[PDB]
Parts: structure tokens; sequence; C-alpha cells
RNA sequence: ACCUUAAGAUAUCAGAGGAAAGUCCUACUGAUCAAACAUGCGCUUCCAAUAGUAGAAGGACGUUAAGCAUUUAUCAUUGAACUGUUCAUUGAAGUCAUUGAUGCAAACUCCUUGGUCACACACACAUACGGCGCGGAAGGCGUG
């Protein structure tokens, strides 16, 4: 009865991901310069 | 309390049916032309035998294998299969001397009390049950390191047994035929 | 100087691999090598060196391959497999453990199942596994443990709980060790019940309705009616219990109470004669109860304590063919059995004949080949008769088929063809350290026609009476297979055949040998010719 | 492999002449390439005995 | 045996008074804000057959079901034939699945939930529809 009630829930199931990897995870790169808005 | 309890049960009072060493078969029905060395030949292939009888006029004889499995191989397979013409009924019975006993038990209706047949003293390594022996040896578990005398003593089984027993087989076929012997 | 060099420059090592690799076949020193590989790798991890991860893989996969029923080294290799960190070859072991044992095996199921709740983690192949594996395994004697699992994760997944009802409406018939646990759980289960339509949970409504006379949809006062239907279906529960108990004590009483040994040890290990007639007495109650599943656990269960006696391989093939009519499972059955049993004799003899019954003779030709080769091609000099003998009977049965008869009448020349007479010849130029010379000569004489009976006596009994060998003059079983081979010719005529007899064959005798020679002679002298006893007895004063 | 090679003794009394591999079959026994010369010279006397 | 501490504050602006410049305070006074508690709005939405064997909302980690349609199952080295293809060998990894996965769709079975309230079995309505029975749930707004 020490860690008979405790019992957890069964292993989550699994579903493949729709995010983009950690490793492919990045904010906008190529951000284009500022000096060409100043003319025109 | 618990609601799970060992199961208690009563014994049936070990007659000659409900005891489980019990060997011997009571063999009824017999045609009366049909002797020792016949009833013999018939009950051999099943297993080996201690002795074999048939009281004189009594219709009836008795056959002691020594194992339960060959007793129970020979009433399930010699089971209204005519000797001499007569259908023969196989049941289980008792020994001579034991018979003789309930004989005059039941004459003086005393007391109807039997005796259990004696064990094999387990555990016995040895022995295969329903084996059949006539006539070095590693002691490996695949062969059949001791077995019992044809009638009676013990011996340790050989490669030659089967060699021996092809060679008796073809002795009592040529024989037989020409008839010196109707087993 | 690293822990896997150190360890093969070690000379114990030597010494071990050089005991298992010359005992095969003991096991002692097979666990004790194993032991020895696995402790000198005091911390098992995953960094530790990976020759010597692959060469505790390598000693584990070599005993497996060797002992395929060891169930505990098949668990343990796979959770020490898992321990190293990857899962999928510890499956593959599982998997590769239960092959070995046709899928019938309770201790791996459990174990397996027990391992894999853990891992797979997705519902329905998880029960498709479970599924699977009652299928096999279900109806073991021992098999509490595989449907406390089971319901554990029915319970533990499910929500709906109808598959619950379902699969311990299946347990309460069951002949289990344990069924009095399963029927508490469905007494309980039944108890706490608190409503009308929670009843078609058990059965369906019009089979509640036609069979117990309870009405789901009964409207108005449901307190006693509802304890009606409780009541009516406790008493259906108490004679289901009656029936499964009568069951399960006439087993155990019988049975499984004589049985000692359930685990297969070591092929050096003896098993005791009341527990083989147990086994043989509860095969045939199994084999009588007619239930094919039941039958092949209990058969798959009988081998794990004396698969190397034979008698149950023989046993097991005979109520294939004579009982559910599969000549190729009795093949499939007999030629597994060939790698197990230490006699391998009856085995041979039987799978012989059942391989002609099956019309399969290429198959039945390749296993005359490699039983000739695994002899060195000299199998005419084995020391145990029967295996010639039968390799004989069954060589001449193909060569017969094979060749055209070269004597009259179709008469096919059966050991008379110059590649069996040769090795039958070379086996009895041996004349006293082979067993079988007796049996060659009697088999040899039967032929029974004129050309063919001129050649086996022209190459075979004169060829000895012109060599003298004594072992072979002095055996008057010889001289009666020599006057019966003559007297029984259908060429010759009665008074050419006795005067041949009596005027050839006996003065070719010594009379040195008349104390030896006399009972065989006499013995046919006295069944055959009568009228020449006088003469015989006459001239052997 | 490195320094252990497989050997079966009884494809090597059968005469055969695939005894020893490097593959993980079945029958097969490992041993210390280093000894595999005292593992014959082991099995010489049942061989010999075979032979004669 | 290890441990003994972040510091401040508790609606806000404006006006009158008290202890040149802040500084503090006022069971002081206005205005705003926030909270609680009462209390209302012709406020807005929602509250299940029994005159019947139903239905609504949400589930199923439920069945049919191997449903109907598609699509997947290694890499390197060496030898051989071959016009890329096939067979074998060594090494390296390797979630299980293929009765899977993915796309589509339908039937069925079952669980939880609710005023299963009262009066009615009714000829209404252009300003379109007495929102003119008692409660309950949830918000919007107003007053004290």
């Amino acid at each position: 009865d020490v860690s008979r009630l405790f019992k957890p829930r069964p292993p989550l199931s699994y579903k493949r991901p729709t995010d983009y990897p950690y490793a492919k995870r990045q904010t906008n790169p190529n951000i284009t310069g500022v000096a060409n808005l100043l003319s025109t | 309390m618990s609601q799970f309890i060992y199961p208690v049960q009563q014994q049936p009072s070990l007659n000659h049916f409900t005891d489980p060493n019990n060997t011997t078969v009571f063999i009824g029905g017999l045609s009366s032309l049909v002797t020792e060395d016949e009833l013999r030949a018939y009950f051999q292939p099943f297993g080996t035998i201690v002795y074999v009888k048939i009281p004189v006029g009594k219709c009836c004889g008795f056959v002691q294998y020594v194992d339960r499995l060959s007793a129970e191989a020979a009433i399930a397979g010699m089971q209204g299969f005519p000797i001499a013409n007569s259908r023969v009924r196989l049941s289980w019975g008792r020994s001579a001397k034991q018979t003789a006993l309930l004989q005059q038990a039941m004459l003086s209706n005393s007391l109807q009390v039997q005796q259990q047949q004696p064990g094999l003293q387990q555990p016995n390594y040895g022995y295969i049950p329903s084996s059949t022996c006539e006539a070095s040896s590693t002691m490996l578990p695949g062969c059949q390191i001791l077995n019992y005398s044809n009638p009676q003593q013990v011996i340790m089984q050989g490669s030659e047994a089967v060699v021996n027993s092809t060679n008796a087989m073809l002795n009592r076929l040529e024989q037989g035929s020409n008839g010196f012997m109707f087993a | 100087m690293d822990k896997y060099t150190a360890l093969i420059h070690d000379e114990n090592f030597s010494t071990l691999t050089l005991n298992v690799s010359r005992y095969p076949k003991s096991l002692a020193y097979w666990e004790k090598l194993l032991n020895y590989i696995v402790k000198a790798s005091a911390p098992i991890c995953k960094s530790t060196e990976p020759q010597l991860l692959k060469l505790i893989r390598c000693t584990y996969s070599s005993m497996l391959n060797e002992f395929p029923y060891l169930e505990n080294y098949y668990i343990d290799f796979a959770l020490l497999e898992y321990k190293l960190g990857n899962v999928s070859m510890s499956h593959k072991i599982f998997q590769r453990g239960l092959q070995a044992f046709n899928q019938r095996s309770l201790l791996l199921w459990t174990s397996y199942l027990k391992f894999c709740n853990n891992v797979i983690s997705h519902q329905k192949q998880l029960f498709k596994k479970y599924e699977t594996a009652e299928e096999y395994v279900g109806l073991h004697f021992f098999s509490g443990e595989f449907w406390d699992l089971y319901l554990e994760q029915i319970s533990s997944r499910c929500t709906s709980s109808k598959k619950y009802w379902n699969v311990l409406r299946k347990i309460l018939e069951i002949p289990l060790h344990s069924f009095s646990k399963f029927y508490a759980l469905w007494l309980q289960r039944i108890d706490d019940i608190m409503d009308l339509k929670q009843l078609s949970q058990l059965t369906s409504k019009d089979e509640l309705l036609k069979k117990l006379k309870i009405d789901i949809n009964y409207s108005g006062r449901k307190g006693p009616y509802l304890q009606d239907a409780k009541k009516k279906l406790k008493k259906i529960t108490k004679e289901m219990y009656m029936v499964v108990q009568y069951q399960v004590l006439e087993i155990y009483s019988i049975f499984e109470s004589k049985i000692y040994i359930n685990y297969y040890t070591s092929p050096e290990t003896l098993v005791s004669s009341d527990e083989i007639e147990t086994w043989i007495k509860y095969l045939d109650y199994t084999i009588t109860l007619q239930t094919d599943s039941l039958t092949h656990l209990n058969f798959q269960r009988a081998l794990l304590p004396l698969a190397h006696y034979d008698l149950v391989w023989i046993k097991y093939s005979k109520w294939l063919i004579n009982s559910k009519n599969d000549l190729l499972g009795a093949k499939n059955v007999l030629l597994m059995g060939l790698k197990f049993s230490l006699k391998k004799t009856e085995i041979i003899k039987l799978l012989y004949s059942v391989i002609c019954k099956l019309n399969e003779y290429v198959l039945l030709r390749n296993l005359l080949e490699k039983i000739e080769s695994s002899y060195s091609d000299n199998v005419e000099n084995v020391d145990d008769f029967e295996i010639f003998w039968d390799y004989l009977q069954f060589k001449t049965f193909c060569q017969n088929s094979l060749y055209s008869s070269r004597y009259s009448d179709s008469q096919s020349n059966g050991l008379l063809n110059k590649e069996l007479f040769d090795k039958v010849w070379k086996r009895l130029s041996c004349k006293e350290k082979k067993s079988g010379q007796e049996i060659l000569l009697n088999n040899l004489v039967q032929f029974y026609s004129k050309d063919t009976v001129e050649f086996v006596e022209k190459n075979i009994f004169q060829k000895i009476i012109e060599f003298g060998w004594e072992y072979y003059l002095q055996n008057g079983m010889f001289w009666n297979c020599y006057c019966r081979l003559i007297y029984f010719d259908t060429s010759r005529s009665y008074l050419d055949k006795r005067q041949y007899i009596v005027r050839k064959i006996w003065p070719q005798i010594d009379k040195k040998f008349a104390q030896s020679v006399l009972p065989s002679l006499t013995e046919f002298c006295e069944s055959y010719f009568p009228e020449e006893m006088d003469t015989l007895e006459e001239m052997f004063t | 492999m490195r320094d252990i090679v497989f050997v079966s003794p009884q494809l090597y009394l059968s005469s055969q002449e695939g005894w020893k591999s490097d593959s993980a079959k079945s029958g097969f026994i490992p041993i210390l390439k280093n000894d595999l010369q005292r593992f014959q010279d082991s099995l010489k006397h049942i061989v010999d005995a075979r032979n004669s």
C-alpha cells in the first residue's frame, strides 16, 4: 500500500510532429537593409 | 474472514476401483480354450507382467502388470477383443491372496477391508514406464537405464536388446508357423 | 591496456572457453563461462567497451543457439540488451525466443508483455499483441498471471468499460488454477451495479428478456427488480462456477498434483518415472478433451521437462497422424525432434515411414545420403544395428524403385545389387564384432526363385563354406537358413531338393560342431523332414 | 571480429570443410585464434578414435 | 545535521487646516476608481416525449474492421553474370507496426449531462407577433 495508490497513467501515444525541428527553428534571416528606403 | 479457503474432500474408502496403485486387470468371459501361455501372449506387448493366472473352470483370469500405465493401456486397447471366439470384458480386480481373503471375509461377513497395493517408493530415475526388455551404457537420458527382467530381477538395459527382440521375433515366427507354440 | 584486452589475455578465459568448446552439451561450462564474461565487466553501462559488449552478445547468442529451451536466459539476454539502451534488438531477442518455442511459452509471453507495456505506448498495437498472445498461451493451467496483466491493462487504458466485461466473460469459462480470483472479481463487479441499463453490458437485451425473464426497460419501482436481476445473475454465475470448479479440481487431483518439474534443465538431467507416467496420462486426457489449442499447448508444455526422451515426440506425431490427419504436421514434428532427442533411432524409423507415406522420395534420398555421410560412408560398420537396418531397408526400397530388375519374373534385386551387397558382405566380414549377422542371413534367404537362389547360394553360402569361418559354421541357425533357402525353392522338385539337402548340405558340415548345430537342424528336421530324421541322427552319432 | 573466431566441434569431427567461420551460426562456439591449435589438439584422441 | 531572512509601500487626483522650501497628517471636505453586500430593471441568452418508447448537447482513450482508395520497409565493401539488373560475402547503424500508416465515409452500440416545473390541447400576426405563471444558470446595465 506504499505506492499502490500513485499508479501513473499509461505511456503517452506518439503523434508525428507538426512544427519545425529545434535545429531548423529560427526567426527571419536575410533581413534587407534600411538604406534603400531613405532614397525613395 | 477470508473468502478463499482450501478445498477439503472425503476419501472413497479404498476399494479396488478407486485405488490409484492398482495394476491387476480382471479378464472375464474367457472361453476355456485359452491357457496361461496364450493369455500371456495376448497381454504381453502392453507391458511387463508379474504373474498370469486362470482359475480352473472359473472362466476368468488375472494379469498383474508392473506399471499402472501398462494396465490402463491394456484395458483401453483390449476391450471386446474376442479370445477363442468369446468376447472379453476387462475391468480392475485384485490379487489371488486378496481374493481368497475377501472370499473368506464375505463368507464370514465380518469386515470387508482391503489394503492398498504397494507403491514404487518415488523418486525412481532409471525406469521409463510401459517399456519392454527381453535380454557400454553411458546412462544418458535418451536410453532406458534400468528395466525389469522377463519372468524376477532388475537388469541394466543394453544396446543389444533391439537385436535380441528381432532375433526372438523371427525365431517365434518360424517355429510358431510349424506349430510348436500357439503363442 | 584496456579492459577488453586484459580480459582476452587472461589465462582463465582460455581454460573456460576450451572447456565450453570441448563439451558443448554440458551447459555447466557454458553457464560458468557466461557468468565469468559478464562478471569481468564490473560496470554495465552505455560507455563500456564496444568490443566487450559484442563479445557478451555473441556468447549469449551462441549459448541460446546451443540450448534452445532456456526461457530464463532468453529473458536475461533481452533484459541486458534493454539495459544497454536499445530496445529494437530486445524486441528481436524476445520474438526469436518465442519462435524457438513455437509461440507457446507462458514465462516468455508473461515477461515479454510486462516489458511490452512500458515500451510500445500504442493502444491498438499493444492490444493486438495481447490478443495474439492469448490465442496461443491463454488456456495454460497456470495462466493466471497473463490474464491478470490483460485485465489490469484493460482497466487502466479503456474508458468505455465494455471490453472488460467481454474479456472477463471469456476468462470465467477457462479452467485456470486461480479461477476463484476471477470469479470473485465477477461477483464484486456484478454486485456494484446500480441501475437496470448497465445490465446490457452483461448480455443482449433480447437474451436477458427471453432466458432470464429480466426486462431492462422495466419502468416503475426498479429497486426490487434490480435486486431480482442481481439474484438471477448470481445464480447463473454459481452454476458456471460449479462446472469450472469440477473441471479444475478433477484436473488438479488427478494429474497436476503429481508433476513437480516444469522447466528445462539440461541434456544431462534425468526425469522421474512417476512424472513420466503422469505426463503420459495427462497428455492422453488432454487429447480426449478434444481442444486443438489446448492440446498443442499441453504437448509444448510437456516437451520442456522431457524433451530429450523422444517418447513425447513419438506420441505427438502419432496424435497428429491418426487424430488430426496431418502428415505434414507429423513430418515437421519428427524433423524438429530429430534435433532434440538423444536416441533418434525410433524417430528416424518413424520419419522414414512418414516421408515414404507423403510421396516425397527426393527428401528420403537426401536423408539416406545424409545418414550415410554422417558415418563417412562406412555405415556398414556402425556399432548400433538399428540405424544400419533401417537405412538398408529404405535404401533397398529406393534402389528397387530406381533400377530395373536384372532377374526374371520381375523379381526385383533387393539385396543382390552390387551397391548394397558390397555393404552387406563387408558387415558379414567382421563375424564377431557386430550384432546383426543372423538377422542379415535370415533376411537374405527370402528370394524363392531359381536364378535368385542360385545367385544367393553361390555368392554367400558357398563362399562362406569355402572360407570356413568357424563362427558361422558352428552356428546352427546358419545351417537352418541354408536348408530353408534350398527347400522353399519353387523350381526344384521335391525329390531333387530332398536329394540335394541330404547328400550335399549335411556332409559339408564338420562333426565337431554337432553339439552346437544339432538343436536347430533337428528343429528343422522335425518340422519338415520326419522321414530323413533317422538319416540325420545316424550320421551324427 | 578481433581475436575471436567461431569453431564447431560437430562439423569438425564430421570431417567437413566449414568447421571454422567468422559468422555467428547455429552450433558454433567462440575460441581464441591464438589457441585454435590447442583446440585441435584437444580433439585429437577422439578424432583418431573415429578414424580408427 | 544542516539551516536563521531582497528591500519598500495598501485608491487617486483637487480644495481647506495644522506640524521660504519641500516634508507629514486631518472617525476633514469634493470628484474619480476599485471591492464587498443589499437591491432592481416589461433588460439578453438557456433550462428534455409521456397525448409518449422519443430527443438535445458533449464524449468513446467503442464495434463493424484486415471497411473502400492510395503509399511505404536500409547504407557501405568485394566477388559473379548482365545489359542500369539479379545472386552471394564483410562491416555499420535499426521504435514497434504492414491485420500498420495515411485519405475518405457511413451505420450501429453505449456512457455523462438537463425544471424531464405549473397551467394549458387553445386560431395568432405589420408597430409582425400581450417578453402579463413560479423558479434556476449565466452575463449586461443602474441604484443604495
